[PDB]
RNA sequence: CUGAAAAUACAGUGGGGCCACUAGGGACAGGAUUGGUGACGUGACCUGCCGUAUAGGCAG
């Protein structure tokens, strides 16, 4: 059934997240690791606060969405291509892009990517969207995925995920954001950008000045975005980042392992039995299948699989 | 004696991922990185990250859409019509449509 | 004048040496304050680069006190249980060979709780002055020579610290004064102990 | 497998990572534009064989 | 209890003289490497003092 050169292009395209704060003069001042080395075999240790003068920091990145996840990137086999493409609309037109797009959306809000910082302080969270929109959070410490919100924070929840959902399934529409954390900082507070594996070094970002700010790994941006999973059973502790076999990286195993039916690939051999089962979802007050859900979770951040 | 000077300027959003040409390393050493990137070196030393010559010619002469009536992808211009997406020759040896 | 000496020597491989070298100076600390003595040395025989080693030696002038020091409780019973090789109080062979191991109190400026806390301070002094707090950092990372951690802990305020202990090399013997962990701080303190392997 | 069947390894290697030593391409920040520039020159080639 | 036992190859030594690889010479046309990725939270580096001082020194 599976193809030789079956591939997707993930839809969300997040930056480098940098750290800055704004002084009087200048509104970019990146925030520089202190770099002590010794010894020549010299090792680095680089660690990273606020300066004492400074009481609010900003983590700032750009979010560009396409819509990548309705027809394959590469195919061998024609029946396949017109079926994905076929599941796609049916699951585009049932309206289940507009749920991804709430937990993606969600995510944002809560100020998951900000990792091991979220909730250090009372974060404020400003998004400016490409199409002139301006959204506020204001407190992000009030917020929780379980916890039920202000009819403020749910309006913006609401018309930032009908952005998203609308970006995620037009292709002739090009959507961007840029999204800005302010964080009230204690009285030199440690911060946690993300580091080298290779000593102790963290990922900068190069100024056009020549100055580095510390900064997160877009890939990590990313991996917070698309903490959604938590489909793999009823009673889910923890939100996975979506992974093909339902990895979670903290506990060291997989909750979708390769023997169970609930892994990508089992469930990617039941497409034209999921079509069927959406097209009679069409019409019908009746749920989607969190499988189908977990599928287009997976080609929402794409994949060169099966082989 | 016919010659273009072509620059596009693109409205970058902040920190954007840029998608250069990439140099192949299937012979990998463990040492330097495997995925490198294709770059021009200047006269003051640095290298400005580039696209290989025959990459932009590909894009350029992505003009074939005569393999059918109906087709509207087009393909790089190839003596058997080879789309790389699908993995099919658009114009096969067995056909009359290959160039030879 | 002759400078006897006593070896710890760990014999473990899986022995946390900044744990176990914390505990016999801190024993010796204990001991110096109830008994009130004065020159007591330590001295890393096993002293590299990749780390202090399995041994440490406690140099003192008189023979009977260090005996009394080799009869201690955490001695004797870790040498019953048979962690420790502690050797018997032997004259120095008095040739040559002084070092300088100092506590390099410095190094403790390369981590973030000790800028957080010396800021606080000077923010504090500058408020009472009547200034404005206003600090200005380095251009130049700072550069440490190699330094070996011992982990020691206050038992007046129940706090866990650490020593940043770096050798250094000197021609001849100094006079016996040191630290109440033995240590010749660098600048207050210049003793030296004898170099053994 | 091959025919889709799993092999039995370590629960606990299938979350293990592989390190992957890339080079990276971003936009410095508050950059606003970035230009890509060729040159194209054209001959009359197609006209007689070489 | 061996195709059995036993066993001093030695002394001396001049390869030498001479020597021209040379002339001539188009490697050339065409080329899409591409998809996808969380370095750390079972950890010592703390709490204070002197000093105008992110200088430099110190106590557990």
């Amino acid at each position: 059934e599976l193809c030789n050169i079956l591939k997707y292009d993930r839809s969300l395209y997040p930056g480098k997240a940098v750290f800055f704060y704004k002084t009087a003069d200048s509104d970019f001042v990146p925030l520089e690791a202190d770099i002590n080395k010794i010894r020549n075999n010299i090792l680095t240790l680089e660690e990273c606060y606020v300066p004492p003068n400074v009481e609010h920091i900003f983590c700032r990145f750009s979010l560009r969405v396409q819509a990548n996840s309705l027809v394959p990137s590469g195919c061998s086999d024609p029946e396949v291509f017109s079926l994905l493409k076929e599941l796609a609309e049916t699951f585009k037109e049932c309206g289940g892009y507009k749920e991804l797009a709430v937990r993606y959306c969600r995510n944002i809000l809560i100020g998951t990517w900000l990792w091991r910082n979220q909730n250090t302080g009372n974060t404020q969270i400003e998004i400016k969207t490409s199409k002139g929109s301006c959204y506020l959070i204001d407190n992000t410490r009030k917020l929780a995925w379980e916890s039920k919100w202000a009819s403020d924070d749910l309006k913006v929840l609401e018309e930032l995920s009908n952005e998203i959902e609308s970006a995620l399934t037009d292709p002739n529409v090009f959507w961007s954001a840029d999204i800005t954390a302010k964080i009230e900082a204690s009285f030199c507070q440690e911060i946690y950008p993300s580091q080298i594996l290779n000593s102790k070094q963290f990922v900068k970002a190069k100024c056009a000045d020549g100055r580095y700010a510390v900064s997160f790994n877009s890939v990590k941006i990313g991996a917070a975005l698309q903490s959604i999973d938590d489909w793999w059973d009823e009673d889910a502790s923890k939100r996975l980042r979506v992974h093909e076999f339902g990895a979670d990286k903290e506990i060291g195993v997989a909750r979708r392992p390769p023997d169970s039916e609930q892994n990508f690939y089992s469930i990617f051999k039941n497409t034209e039995w999921y079509l069927s089962a959406l097209k009679n979802c069409i019409t019908n007050n009746e749920k989607i299948d969190p499988a189908i859900y977990y599928l287009f979770s997976v080609l929402i951040k794409g994949g060169m699989f099966q082989k | 004696f016919w010659s273009a000077d072509i620059t596009a300027k693109i409205e970058a959003s902040f920190c954007q991922e840029i998608y250069p040409s990439q140099i192949l390393n299937d012979k990998v050493k463990q040492g330097e990185a495997s995925k490198q990137f294709v770059k021009a070196k200047c006269a003051d030393g640095r290298y400005a990250v580039s696209f290989n010559s025959v990459k932009i010619g590909a894009a350029l002469q992505s003009i074939d859409d005569w393999w059918d009536e109906d087709a509207s992808k087009r393909l790089r211009v190839h003596e058997f019509g080879a789309d790389k997406e699908i993995g099919v020759a658009r114009r096969p040896p067995d056909s009359e449509q290959n160039f030879y | 004048m002759q400078r006897y000496y006593f070896t710890v020597h760990f014999l473990p491989k899986q022995a946390n040496l900044a744990l176990l070298t914390g505990r016999c100076i801190s024993i010796m600390h204990g001991f110096i304050l109830k008994h009130n003595i004065e020159g007591m040395g330590v001295t890393f025989p096993a002293w590299s680069d990749s780390s202090i080693g399995n041994e440490i030696a406690f140099v003192y002038t008189d023979k009977e006190i260090l005996n009394t020091l080799k009869d201690q409780a955490y001695f004797v019973d870790m040498q019953d249980c048979g962690f420790f090789k502690v050797s018997q109080v032997l004259a120095v062979p008095d040739s040559c060979e002084e070092v300088r191991f100092i506590r390099n109190q410095a190094v403790a400026k390369i981590f973030t709780g000790e800028s957080r806390r010396r800021l606080k301070r000077l923010q504090k002094r500058a408020l009472a002055r009547g200034e404005d707090f206003n600090p200005k950092k380095i251009e130049a990372p700072r550069e440490i020579d190699i330094f070996h951690r011992v982990a020691m802990t206050s038992k007046s305020s129940q706090e866990d610290y650490i020593l940043h202990i770096q050798k250094q090399d000197v021609d001849c013997q100094a006079e016996p004064y040191f630290s109440n962990y033995g240590l010749a701080s660098n600048e207050k303190f210049k003793g030296t102990v004898p170099d053994l392997s | 497998t091959p025919q889709f069947s799993p092999k039995n390894i370590s629960p606990q290697d299938l979350t293990h990572n592989n390190i992957l030593t890339l080079e990276e391409c971003y936009v410095p920040p508050n950059v606003e534009h970035i230009f890509c520039r060729f040159s194209l020159r054209v001959q009359a080639n197609s006209l007689v064989p070489s």
